Formats: C-alpha cells, sequence, structure tokens
DNA sequence: GACAGAAAGCTCAAGTACTTAAGCCTGGTCTTTACTA
RNA sequence: AAGACCAGGCU
DNA sequence: TAGTTAAGTACTTGAGCTTTCTGTC
C-alpha cells in the first residue's frame, strides 16, 4: 500500500482486556510520558545509533495525532471491552487496566508507572534488537525457558 | 583465514558443510571397505550379509569400524546452546567431534558426547515412524474411496459405477499385471 | 526494441500458418516455412512507424473442401480491444461475407467485448488468442500427443461399435488450449493417439463439453 | 518395427514388461526335444514365417471385424508382435536356436 | 545522520523547505522553533550493509571463559600474546566465517580483524 | 470434595468447568515393578497436545543433557512428550527474593527511579525473577561476590541461579520455583576443589555426621540449572581433561561427577548401554517397566 | 408456548419462547453449531 | 550463461550498494565532491534545466561486482527507469570511468515548475528497490546450471550408424515456475522444457499433457526409493484423475463433485451434509 | 451532433467459515444428582 | 448400563 | 421432595475500471 510502503515497520501492542492493537507511542503517552525525547529515551538507550532511529521513526509518525495523556487514555478506552457511555468512565477503566492487568510483576501501586515504562521500553528495545538481527531469536524448546 | 572460495549456486556455509560432509563420508566409506575386506570366510556377519538373510555391509561397518556422522533433520547436529552443542565444547567449534561425528564403533563403545548425539539421531527416526503413519493411512483411504468402483467389464473396458469409460482396455493392452515379466526387445539398441 | 518486435511478429505469423494448416485450410509450403530474413524482406523489417503495422499482417486462407468458407486472422493495433473495434471487424467480416475469423490480442480484451464475441455466435464466430499463446506451438511439445478431430460419421461409427452414449466418453473442456488450437466446439469428439510402453499405441476419445 | 520401436522408446531403454517369456520358452523347448546345436536343423525357414504370421492372428485382445476393431487390435498388440517377430526371426532360429 | 530534538519541548525536529531563501530547515510542528540544517542529508540507507562489526562487539567479552583463545595472533598496540577469537553475527553479508579478535589482558580493550 | 475429586479423577480444575480443565494429572501409581514405580514417581509431561503432527517439540534437545534421560520415553503418539528425570537432576522448590534485593541495594546498585537515562547504555542491567530492578557498573566484582556468597550459603540459598550474559550486558538472577538443576564439581584453575580429605571423611561418613550437605557447604559442589550451563565450561572427567596436553581449553570451570548420571532410572539398569543402538536402549527402557518381579 | 398463545400474554414473551424453541429444535439436530451456546445436560456434559 | 542471466529475476535492490537523499537547491553548486565534474559536463549545455529543477536529490550507489556479474549497463538501467516511470524522474548518471558508481535522480522538472517532496522521494526509493524488475522473469527466484549425469535429463540422439549416443548439454533448473514466458524465450527448447507444477502444465498445455506429466511425477516419486510398481496402477490413477476433463483432486471436494449416488458420497468425508443436500 | 459525465455494471483481490485429522487391541478408574428451593 | 479420562501393547 | 491447533477450500465482500445513455453545448 501507499501508506505501508512509506511508513515501513510499525510496532503495535496487544494489551489484555483491550479489543485490538494499540500503537506503542500511544501506550507510552498514556503512561504519562508526553514528550518524544522521554519516550525514545526509555526505548533507545544510546542516541548515537541511526539504525534504531530509522526503525523507530514510523511508529512516532503513526501516533502523532494523539499528543495529550488524557487523549491517549480516551483512545485506549475507546477500544476497551465495551465502549463506555461517558468519556471519564472510559478514562478510569483504561487507567485501571493499565495499573492492574498491564505488567503486574513490575508493580501494582500507582507509583510504579515509571518502572512499567522502563520494562515496556525494554520489551520494545528487545524487539528492535531482534528486528535488526543483533540478537538471536529465543528458542521455545530451550529447556531453561521452561518450568 | 577466508581462503575458501564459494561454490556456484551455494552459500559459504553451504559449501563449507558440503566439503566437511564429503570428507567424513569418504572416511566412513573407506573404513567400512577396509573392515569388510578384513572379514574371514568363517565370519558369521559376512555369512548373514552375503546370503541376504539379514543385516548389511553398513551394519558390519558400524559394528566393527566407525558408527559415523549423526544427523538431525538431515543436517549436522545443531547448536542448542548459544554457539556450541554441549557445555563440554568451546563456542564456534565446527570440528567433527563437536558436531556429532562418532569416531568409535559399537564394539569399542561410545564416549558420553557421542552417546548423547546418537540418542538424538535415533530420536528422529522414532519420531518419523510415529508421525508418518497417520498421513500414509489417510492417503490410502482417500485413494481407495476414489477408486473403489473402477472395474473391468465384460466388454474388456474399464468403467466406473456410472458406466463412464475410463480405459477402453485395462492397462492399455488388456493384460493382467501378474502374468507379465521383464524382457528385452533385441531390435531396439543394435547398430544398423 | 524493433528487431525483437519483428521476431515476435514472425513467430506469431508462423504459428498462425501452422494453426491454419492443422485446421485443414489451404496453406502453401512456402507460407508454412518462411525464414526470418525472407519474412523481413517481404514485410519491410522494423514495425514501429515502419511497414509491418499490425494491420499489414492479416491472413485470408481458404478451406480445402470448399473455397467459400475461407477464414480471416486479425492483428489489432491496440493493446486492448473494445466493442467498437470488434464491431469494425464484424462489419468487414459481413462485407467480405466470411463466416469464421480470429483475433490476436496484444494484452487482453474487455469482458464487454468477450460477451460481444459470444453474442454473435449463430452468425459469425470469433476466437480470441493472446499474443503469448501464439508465441509457441504447444502441439509440438513432447507432452502433447496427436489430436485428430473426428467427423460426425466417424463418431456415429465409434458409438455404434462400442455401444456408448455420448456422455459415457472421457471429456475435454472447450477452454482447453488444444481445443482452442483446433477450434473445437461443444459436442464434437477428438481422437487422441499416444504411444504406450505396455501396448505400443493407444487411442483415446474425448468429448468436448 | 525397428523404426516404430525407436519412435516409441527414446533414450534406448530395452527392458520391457511383456506377458510370456520367449527366451525361457525356446530354452524349455530345446531341452524338452533334445536338440543338438552341433547338427544341421530340419526346420524349413518358410514355416517359421508362416507360423509366426498365423500365431499373430490367434492372439486377440479386441474382438471384431470392423476396421476400428482391427486398428484397436493392432494398437493393443503392436509391441508384443514386434517382440515376437524379433525373437522368432528366421535367421535367428537357424543360427542360435 | 540521525535524530535531533527541539530545545524547548524536546520533541522531534523534522525537515522543511524554506520557499523564499530556498534553504532547508528543521521545524518541530508542536511549536515555531526553526533551526537551519547543517547536514544536507535527511535519509540514508546502507542496502548492502557492509559495516564492519568492530563497533557492535564489546571489550568485556574477553572475560568469557567459554570463548576460544589463541597465542598465534598478537595485539597491535601492546603485543600481549593472548587474544580470544570468535565469529560474525551479521545475518546478511557476502561472507559468514571470518574471525573477530579481542585482546585478552584487563586494560587493553583492542579489537581487530584478520 | 474439591481436592478429593481433582486427585481422584485427574481433571485439574472445577468439576463444573471440566471442559476448560486440564486432564491427565494424577494417574494411578504403577505397581508392576519397583523400577516402574520409581520411573512413574520421577516423570515429566509436556502440555503440548498429543495430536500435533509438528515434530519440533518431540526432538531430543541439547539442553536436556544431564537433566532428562535421553533413552527413556514412551513409544506411540507420546514420543518425546513424556520425559523422565535424570538420576542427579533436582527441581528447584523456590524461595523469596527478599535477601537478594537487600544485598544488591547494599552492594552499590542503582534503583530504577534514580537512574539518569543517559548513563543506562554503559551500565549492566540486573534482573531478578524477570523483573528488571536496576543497573550496575562493575559486573565482575558483583558476580564474583554473588558466587562467593552462594558457595558459602550465607544469604543466597544454593537453589538460586545467577547468570551473566556478557555480550548483551545483562545479569539475571532466578529464585523462581520449577527450575531443573544438577550438581557439578567446582574447578579452580586446572585443579578440582574436591581433595583427599573430603573423600576420607565421606568414606568415614558413618558415625561422623558428615554428608552431602557438609560437602555442599564447603564450596566443593554446586547446583547449576539449564540456562546457567550456557556460561559454564564443563570437563567430562578430571584425570583426562584437566591434565596438560596439546590444549583444547584451559578455562574449565566445572567437572561432571560421572558421565553415567545423564541416564534415568529405567535406563540405568542396562549393561553396556554405549555398545547398543539408541532405539534399542529406548525399547529396553520401556520394557523394563513391564518386567515381572 | 401453546399456553401463552391461548392466554395472548404479551408479544415479547411469545417471541422469546419462539426463540427458545428454535434453539432447542435446532440443537436437537445439530449441537456443534458455532457462534451459539451448545446445549448442556445437568452433569455439565454436552448432548449428542 | 547468457540465457541464465536472461532467465533470472533481478531487482534494482540487488545491484544497489546504498541510497542517500540529499538537498541540493542549485544544479551546479553540488554538496558532493565528485559529482561536480559530470554535473558541469551535463549542465554547460543543459539537458532540460528549462523548467525549474527540484532542491531534493536522490542518490543511488551501485556495487561494481553485482553490476558486472549480470552484464548490466548503466545506460540500460537509466533507460529502464526512465521508461518504467515516464518523464516524472530526471535521471543523471555517470560514465563507467567513475570509481564511485552514481545514478543522480531528481523528481519531475514539471513538478518543481499529492505528496511532500522528500517523502515522495522516499516512497519512490521504496518502490524502485522492490519493483524495478531490471532483468529476467519475475516469480523466478534462482536459476541453477549444471551438466546432468543421469540419462533421463541427457540428450540422446541417433547417430549415422543407428546407434544411441548420449550427449552432455547444459540444462537449467529454476526456483519458481513461469512456464509460458520461458517457452517463449530465445534459444530455449520448446519441445523438451517442462515443469514439476501440475496446474501450471494444465493451464498452458491442456489435459493430455497433465495426464503424462502427472504419470511421470508419480513414477518419479515411487521409483526414487528404488521400488517398482506396475504401470497399470499409475495409468489407472492418472486416468481417473483426468477423466472428467479437468483436474479432479482426490479429496472430499474432488470426489464429491462427481455425479455419483449420495450413499457413496456419505461414506466418504461429508456424511450428513451430503444426505441433507440430496 | 458531438462531447463528457454519471450511470449501472463487472471483475478481481482480501477476509471468513468450515472440514478432516491410521488400524486393531488390552486394561484401570470414575461418574452419572449438586445445587437451590 | 452407559459415558469419560488415562496408561500400555503391535505395526 | 420439588425445581434449577493447524492447515486448505469455498463463499462473501469491497476496491478499481469498463461500456452506454442522457444532458448540454
Ligand atoms: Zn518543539
Ligand atoms: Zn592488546
Amino acid at each position: 500500500g501507499a501508506k505501508k510502503s512509506a511508513i515501513g515497520q510499525r510496532i503495535v501492542a496487544t494489551l489484555p482486556y483491550i479489543k485490538q492493537e494499540v500503537p506503542i507511542i500511544i501506550v507510552f503517552r498514556a503512561l504519562g510520558f508526553v514528550s518524544d525525547r522521554d519516550i525514545l529515551e526509555h526505548i533507545i538507550y544510546d542516541f548515537e545509533d541511526p539504525e534504531m532511529m530509522e526503525m523507530v521513526k514510523p511508529s512516532l509518525d503513526e501516533a502523532f495525532v494523539i499528543q495529550e495523556q488524557n487523549v491517549a487514555l480516551n483512545f485506549i478506552g475507546s477500544r476497551g471491552a465495551k465502549p463506555g457511555v461517558t468519556k471519564e468512565k472510559r478514562i478510569k477503566y483504561a487507567k485501571e487496566v493499565l495499573q492492574k492487568e498491564m505488567l503486574p510483576h513490575v508493580g501494582v501501586s500507582d507509583f510504579c508507572e515509571t518502572k512499567k515504562a522502563y520494562f515496556l521500553g525494554y520489551m520494545v528495545h528487545r524487539l528492535l534488537l531482534a528486528a535488526l538481527g543483533r540478537r538471536e531469536l529465543d528458542d521455545r524448546d530451550h529447556y531453561g525457558n521452561k518450568r | 583465514n577466508n581462503e575458501l572460495e564459494p561454490t556456484p549456486g551455494n552459500t559459504l556455509r553451504q559449501t563449507f558443510e558440503n566439503q566437511v560432509n564429503r570428507i567424513l563420508n569418504d572416511a566412513r566409506d573407506k573404513t567400512g571397505s577396509s573392515a569388510q575386506k578384513s572379514l574371514s570366510e568363517y565370519n558369521n556377519f559376512k555369512s548373514m550379509v552375503v546370503s541376504g538373510a539379514k543385516g548389511s555391509k553398513i551394519n558390519i561397518s558400524q559394528v566393527i569400524a566407525v558408527v559415523g556422522q549423526q544427523n538431525v533433520e538431515g543436517k549436522r547436529i545443531p547448536f542448542g546452546f548459544k554457539h556450541r552443542t554441549l557445555p563440554h565444547f568451546i563456542k564456534d567449534d565446527y570440528g567433527p567431534e563437536s558436531r556429532g561425528f562418532v569416531e568409535n564403533s559399537y564394539l569399542a563403545g561410545l564416549t558420553p558426547t557421542e552417546f548423547f548425539f546418537h540418542a538424538m539421531g535415533g530420536r528422529e527416526g522414532l519420531i518419523d515412524t510415529a508421525v508418518k503413519t497417520a498421513e500414509t493411512g489417510y492417503i490410502q483411504r482417500r485413494l481407495i474411496k476414489s477408486m473403489e468402483s473402477v472395474m473391468v467389464k465384460y466388454d474388456a473396458t474399464v468403467r466406473n459405477s456410472i458406466n463412464q469409460v475410463v480405459q477402453l482396455r485395462y492397462g492399455e493392452d488388456g493384460l493382467a499385471g501378474e502374468s507379465v515379466e521383464f524382457q528385452n526387445l533385441a531390435t531396439l539398441k543394435p547398430s544398423n | 526494441d524493433d528487431e525483437e518486435e519483428t521476431y515476435r511478429l514472425w513467430k506469431i505469423r508462423k504459428t498462425i500458418m501452422q494453426l491454419c494448416h492443422d485446421r485443414g485450410y489451404l496453406v502453401t509450403q512456402d507460407e508454412l516455412d518462411q525464414t526470418l530474413e525472407e519474412f523481413k524482406a517481404q514485410s519491410g523489417d522494423k514495425p514501429s512507424e515502419g511497414r509491418p503495422r499490425r494491420t499489414d499482417l492479416t491472413v485470408l486462407v481458404a478451406h480445402n473442401d470448399d473455397p467459400t468458407d475461407q477464414m480471416f486472422v486479425f492483428f489489432p493495433e491496440e493493446p486492448k480491444v473494445g466493442i467498437k473495434t470488434i464491431k469494425v471487424y464484424c462489419q468487414r467480416m459481413q462485407e467480405e461475407n466470411i463466416t469464421r475469423a480470429l483475433i490476436v490480442v496484444q494484452q487482453g480484451m474487455t469482458p464487454s467485448a468477450k460477451q460481444s464475441l459470444v453474442d454473435m455466435a449463430p452468425k459469425y464466430i470469433l476466437e480470441q488468442f493472446l499474443q503469448q499463446e501464439l508465441l509457441i506451438n504447444i502441439t509440438e511439445h513432447e507432452l502433447v500427443p496427436e489430436h485428430v478431430v473426428m467427423t460426425k460419421e466417424e463418431v456415429t461409427e465409434l458409438l455404434a461399435r462400442y455401444k456408448l452414449r455420448e456422455n459415457q466418453l472421457p471429456r475435454i473442456q472447450a477452454g482447453d488450449p488444444v481445443a482452442r488450437y483446433f477450434g473445437i466446439k461443444r459436442g464434437q469428439v477428438v481422437k487422441i493417439i499416444r504411444p504406450s510402453e505396455t501396448a505400443g499405441r493407444y487411442i483415446t476419445y474425448r468429448l468436448v463439453q | 518395427d525397428r523404426e516404430v520401436l525407436r519412435v516409441i522408446f527414446p533414450t534406448g531403454d530395452s527392458k520391457v514388461v511383456l506377458p510370456c517369456n520367449l527366451l525361457r520358452m525356446i530354452w524349455n523347448a530345446q531341452k524338452i526335444f533334445h536338440i543338438n546345436p552341433r547338427l544341421p536343423s530340419d526346420l524349413h525357414p518358410i514355416k517359421v514365417v508362416e507360423g509366426v504370421k498365423e500365431l499373430s492372428k490367434k492372439l486377440v485382445i479386441v474382438n471384431g471385424d470392423d476396421p476400428l476393431s482391427r486398428q484397436a487390435q493392432e494398437n493393443a498388440t503392436l509391441l508384443f508382435n514386434i517382440h515376437l517377430r524379433s525373437t522368432l526371426c528366421s535367421r535367428r532360429m537357424a543360427e542360435e536356436f | 545522520v540521525g535524530i535531533r530534538f527541539c530545545q524547548e519541548c524536546n520533541n522531534m525536529l523534522y525537515p522543511k523547505e524554506d520557499k523564499e531563501n530556498r534553504i532547508l530547515l528543521y521545524a518541530c510542528r508542536n511549536c515555531d522553533y526553526q533551526q537551519e540544517a547543517d547536514n544536507s542529508c535527511i535519509y540514508v540507507n546502507k542496502i548492502t550493509h557492509e559495516v564492519d562489526e568492530l563497533t557492535q562487539i564489546i571489550a568485556d567479552v574477553s572475560q568469557d571463559p567459554t570463548l576460544p583463545r589463541t597465542e598465534d595472533h598478537p595485539c597491535q598496540k601492546c603485543g600481549h600474546k593472548e587474544a580470544v577469537f570468535f565469529q560474525s553475527h551479521s545475518a546478511r553479508a557476502e561472507d559468514a566465517m571470518r574471525l573477530y579478535y579481542v585482546c585478552t589482558a584487563p586494560h587493553c580493550g583492542h579489537r581487530w580483524t584478520e | 470434595d474439591g481436592l478429593k475429586y481433582s486427585l481422584a479423577t485427574g481433571n485439574w480444575g472445577d468439576q463444573k468447568k471440566a471442559h476448560q480443565a486440564r486432564a491427565g494429572v494424577s494417574q494411578v501409581l504403577n505397581r508392576l515393578t519397583f523400577a516402574s514405580t520409581l520411573s512413574h514417581l520421577r516423570r515429566l509431561n509436556s502440555p503440548i497436545g498429543r495430536d500435533g503432527k509438528l515434530a519440533k517439540p518431540r526432538q531430543l534437545h541439547n539442553t536436556l543433557w544431564g537433566m532428562v534421560c535421553p533413552a527413556e520415553t514412551p513409544e506411540g503418539h507420546a514420543v518425546g512428550l513424556v520425559k523422565n528425570l535424570a538420576l542427579m537432576a533436582y527441581i528447584s522448590v523456590g524461595s523469596q527474593p527478599s535477601p537478594i534485593l537487600e544485598f544488591l541495594e547494599e552492594w552499590s546498585m542503582e534503583n530504577l527511579e534514580e537512574i539518569s537515562p543517559a548513563a543506562i547504555a554503559d551500565a549492566t542491567k540486573i534482573f531478578v525473577n524477570g523483573c528488571w530492578v536496576g543497573i550496575h557498573k562493575d559486573p565482575e566484582q558483583l558476580m564474583n561476590t554473588l558466587r562467593k556468597l552462594r558457595r558459602q550459603m550465607d544469604i543466597i540459598v544454593s537453589e538460586v541461579s545467577m547468570i551473566r550474559d556478557i555480550r548483551e550486558r545483562e545479569i539475571r538472577i532466578y529464585t523462581d520455583a520449577g527450575r531443573i538443576c544438577r550438581p557439578l564439581l567446582i574447578v579452580e584453575k586446572q585443579k578440582l576443589l574436591l581433595k583427599k580429605r573430603h573423600i576420607d571423611q565421606l568414606k568415614e561418613r558413618e558415625y561422623n555426621n558428615y554428608s552431602w550437605q557438609d560437602l555442599v557447604a564447603s564450596g566443593v559442589v554446586e547446583y547449576i540449572d539449564t540456562l546457567e550451563e550456557e556460561t559454564v565450561m564443563l570437563a567430562m572427567t578430571p584425570d583426562d581433561l584437566q591434565e596438560k596436553e596439546v590444549a583444547y581449553c584451559s578455562t574449565y570451570t566445572h567437572c561432571e561427577i560421572h558421565p553415567s548420571m545423564i541416564l534415568g532410572v529405567c535406563a540405568s539398569i542396562i549393561p553396556f548401554p554405549d555398545h547398543n543402538q539408541s532405539p534399542r536402549n529406548t525399547y529396553q527402557s520401556a520394557m523394563g517397566k513391564q518386567a515381572m518381579g | 408456548l401453546r399456553r401463552n398463545e391461548q392466554n395472548g400474554a404479551a408479544a415479547h414473551v411469545i417471541a422469546e419462547d419462539v426463540k427458545l424453541l428454535q434453539f432447542h429444535v435446532a440443537t436437537m439436530v445439530d449441537n456443534e453449531l458455532p457462534g451459539l451456546p451448545r446445549a448442556m445436560q445437568k452433569s455439565g456434559r454436552p448432548l449428542k | 550463461k547468457d540465457i541464465l542471466c536472461r532467465l533470472e529475476h533481478t531487482t534494482l535492490r540487488k545491484v544497489t550498494a546504498n541510497t542517500a537523499i540529499y538537498y541540493d537547491p542549485n544544479p551546479q553548486s553540488t554538496v558532493v565532491a565528485e559529482d561536480q565534474e559530470w554535473v558541469n559536463v551535463y549542465y554547460e549545455m543543459p539537458d532540460f534545466d528549462v523548467a525549474r529543477i527540484s532542491p531534493w536529490l536522490l542518490r543511488v550507489e551501485l556495487d561494481r561486482k553485482h553490476m558486472t556479474d549480470r552484464k548490466l549497463t548503466m545506460e540500460q538501467i537509466a533507460e529502464k527507469i526512465n521508461a518504467g516511470f515516464g518523464d516524472d524522474l530526471n535521471c543523471i548518471f555517470n560514465d563507467d570511468n567513475a570509481e564511485k558508481l552514481v545514478l543522480r535522480i531528481r523528481i519531475m522538472n514539471s513538478d518543481e515548475n499529492k505528496m511532500d517532496d522528500d517523502v515522495f522521494l522516499r516512497c519512490i526509493e521504496s518502490n524502485m528497490l522492490t519493483d524495478m524488475t531490471l532483468q529476467g522473469i519475475e516469480q523466478i527466484s534462482k536459476v541453477y546450471m549444471h551438466l546432468p549425469q543421469t540419462d533421463n535429463k541427457k540428450k540422446i540422439i541417433i547417430t549415422e550408424d543407428g546407434e544411441f549416443k548420449a550427449l552432455q548439454e547444459w540444462i537449467l533448473e529454476t526456483d519458481g515456475v513461469s512456464l509460458m514466458r520461458v517457452l517463449s524465450e530465445k534459444d530455449v527448447d520448446p519441445v523438451r522444457t517442462t515443469s514439476n507444477d501440475i496446474v501450471e502444465i494444465f493451464t498452458v498445455l491442456g489435459i493430455e499433457a497433465v495426464r503424462k506429466a502427472l504419470e511421470r511425477e508419480l513414477y518419479h516419486v515411487i521409483s526414487f526409493d528404488g521400488s517398482y510398481v506396475n504401470y497399470r496402477h499409475l495409468a489407472l490413477l492418472c486416468d481417473t484423475m483426468t477423466c472428467r476433463g479437468h483436474l479432479m483432486a482426490i479429496t472430499r471436494h474432488g470426489v464429491n463433485r462427481q455425479d455419483t449416488g449420495p450413499l457413496m458420497k456419505c461414506s466418504f468425508e461429508e456424511t450428513v451434509d451430503v444426505l441433507m443436500e440430496a
């Protein structure tokens, strides 16, 4: 497609209890990080590598239309289990989903959003490293990956 | 030292694997031939293989000389650990010992790593035996259901249940397949 | 460019002369066998803004039994053919009172023009042929055996000998490339002669449906 | 028949599957009738050709008198008749068998 | 070439063409900050990827006890005999077997390729 | 009744939700032979569906070395999906990562809230049970101190596994349960830490209250799980691979107790198993459970 | 449904009973209907 | 080798070393060092610098190894790009003397006389690299060339003495199938060129060709193991599959599209549905 | 009367629902009904 | 009674 | 005591481009 060829690879997330895919930058803004420098500072740990910037760039452009944290929360809530009648109900439901069902091992108290941001940024960074070929794909039959 | 030139139509890895496999197969074949030549006329392995009752020249070679290379999915033993096969070997070791070549014979006994690699090799055969049966049976059933009504009529024509003609003579010559034998034309090949 | 386009046109013309000869139409040995240099000299070499336009190439051939039947082969100049162009060809066809003709399309034909071909069927019969399909004679391939179109008397004798109704025979669809090559219609029976490694020779009959 | 065989079998593969083993059969006859290869034979070369021709009529796969039936019968038994004539050649009978 | 950020809202700069002076500039669409570009390149694409991996490999890999090491190849700057060697990791190149060498001593992080 | 039903029928879940409940757990104990009873008490099951024609999860993986018997599996639709435990394999029971985090905070580590994200590139990440806790700038001394404390059993239980991935700059610590591990001898330089006094005391084990736990507490033997073996250089035997030759390796860090410990209960009764074909070893491992006695 | 039709109770209850009867009649012939709740016996077992 | 290079699909991406998009607002005062020479050579008597010419520059580098392996010409590449896109790109290209092999591309002159200019140039790059189709036939991944040692792929001819002589000639084996255009190709043998795809042989040559080709494929897959199966069974299977005039697969679909009794069909793979339709 | 625009139409790529899933044989144990009313 | 799960055997 | 997973084909639907007729110049 004309759009797809221009953009390239986009990163999307399949959150629990949310209907469909959500762009990564929208989730990061919903976590409370409005600024693109902060978002890329959590994603990319070294700014001197241009290949990582080239990989990340279309994802930023896809989610440019949402710039406010409340707008991002409403965007996520619109794709929840059911569309809430009132906008603030959707916002509260999305906040509860992002506090409880998103990365519960990282934390549950409302202070831990920063740690959730780091862990999600690490997930995206590992995905980017796999896409660049700088790391080997994990083997599912590796017996250390099993319990 | 990057002196190896890549073969046409092949990757550098592909040609490296091809050369190593060639060397090891030649070695295994030569050792087997020597072992077969060393056999006496009274040897019971030879007495069983020659008559064709059971066993074979590769079984004799593996018993006496060298068990040979072990393969998984038609390839040499892979790297289940990061860049090595077992924690006993060093990373990036493409030598025959590290990648599953069994130097010893069954009579001499296998080293621990060769034993594990041979177990890996036999597991593939067991899995293939367990898996292929369902597909083969499903193909057989579908063939039988498709052909079950095809039959030779008293016209010597071959027709299905709807009397549609499949063949005007069975086998295009009208002969049963049990009374025929192999023969030579003796007019086809000669010079004029 | 133009040397390759000349080569393509020569291939197409040779395959069309073989087509007409195989359909039983009077084609002279010189027309069947024309060297590239002879064809080049006859039609004036390079086609682009040159002597072999596509309209310079049309073929009229006569049937052996009756010279009245005849047949035209057309080479449209357009990459795609339309209802207007086919109606022009049909107007010329009516003027020349011929009944059968071909069309050699460079790329493809619009479905409205395909439906126009079949709409005409009781009056005039037109057959579409793509340019690539005529770039090689599939009848000369090793996999394709010899095909012979049977007459009605032969079909009747066949059905009386084997006491068969027509639908009991093996079938061949009208869209088959060999059926297009031989210009075979629904209801006709073809005779296929192929070698066998058990008997030596075997004859098969396909009904066209 | 040689030209027909060369048309039918490109690559020159002479191994063919046919009903009855003529070489074994000729060898059986030689031992049954105590035939001495060292001595001249009393078999008249016309009778070889005539017997082959008359035997070829008695091997019927398609029964009929129509030209279509004749052609079908010929196509069905072409390869075996070629092999039979090749093996029962009059010269071959006089020299080898 | 690579990313740069507006200095007031720390958001992406992306390039625009000035129509009057006919010069390229960087403008962050969340504000009015315009800054003249100094690189005349906005996008580069190393299709054949012929970049040598010396920057990707780290000197800390010298402490790995499962890597092989030889005394044959000496380091250039210090000449310590011991040097651990290992293979490429680029998936996509015209070659796949060359050895990357890392000097083994604690302070000499020298990495080179033969 | 919930415990009684789920242990009796084998369906693992609510009886009203039995359709969603996993089945096959808690079979009737096999009493045909003592070896059969032992093999049934030491057995592992892959939850992958038996109907799947995909061969990949059934194949003998490299990482099963010393953990899972290579010879012993059932024959049929469950080839490679039912696996028996090796003789010396031990499954971790799990522990809380409370003291480890406290020690890491004492050992100069940086909390996840206090990192300047510019300095996160050079430093090495630290993971505890998957959760990223912080970063550290001197992985060498940290990893040495952690191994010393684990070997001294001081505040790190011997069941805790620690792994340093040098190329990716990560350090992972697992206290999680369910990890399979096996004991190994520690090698320092080219010499075992097991010496003649340890063997003398173990030979006088009776009436000396000196046992395998005292051997572990001395820092001689160590438990190592699957993904820590990736960073381990193992020697098959000491007298053969530790002694000087035209050297393959000199950085050996561990040594196997005995290579025959890679076999299971049923495969350990086979005389001369290295002189046989592996399918025949598997057949014997399966038939030994049916031998009468 | 016959009783409720003789009473003429309310068109909604008639339609609901018709839907329930449709479900049961269809599920007696085919219980593997996707997109619909498969019928259950008191055991929690699906019907054959 | 000429036929191999003419048969293999080659995109512009395979021969392109790297791509960079530059901003050069004026033709002559170029930001690159080397381009100045040929820039002046082309613009001292300027080719189509008549309307305005765009500030945005696209610059592709070509690896000499891949350029000379396929016997390509930069004139050929410029001709192909210019013909495939029309006049909407102006192509500036170097002579082969230049060590750094450069092809300077700018957007249409009549556009500087919808999409944003640099973004459009990125979309062009992403289109050319995947779609330009420099050489050969698409859906042809790789072509292998070798001398066959098996008599079934060796050309065997009859000499003047009537003997059978086996000849060794180069044959090509492709990955991916496009049979029609390959049979069209110059110096390819139309009589003997064949593929292993059954539907491809069908749609090209007809039903008797599929009969024979399917027979050959079945014979190959059965006799590769060394086993022997009588010809009659293979012939019967092929005849049943190709009897109705089209390729009847031996599946529920193919078997049940026969006009047989419903009780025969219910006993194969669609039990209740067959009876419901009947 | 000749052009163009707006029409019904038509064909041709993506997305969705549905199907099958080797043969035979031997045992054992468990459970149909527990929960609201 | 019947249904369910599981385990094993011969290819 | 009553209820209470992985493949493959066929079909549908939506995006892209022909003819013809009807209006306006
Ligand atoms: Zn800004
Ligand atoms: Zn150094």
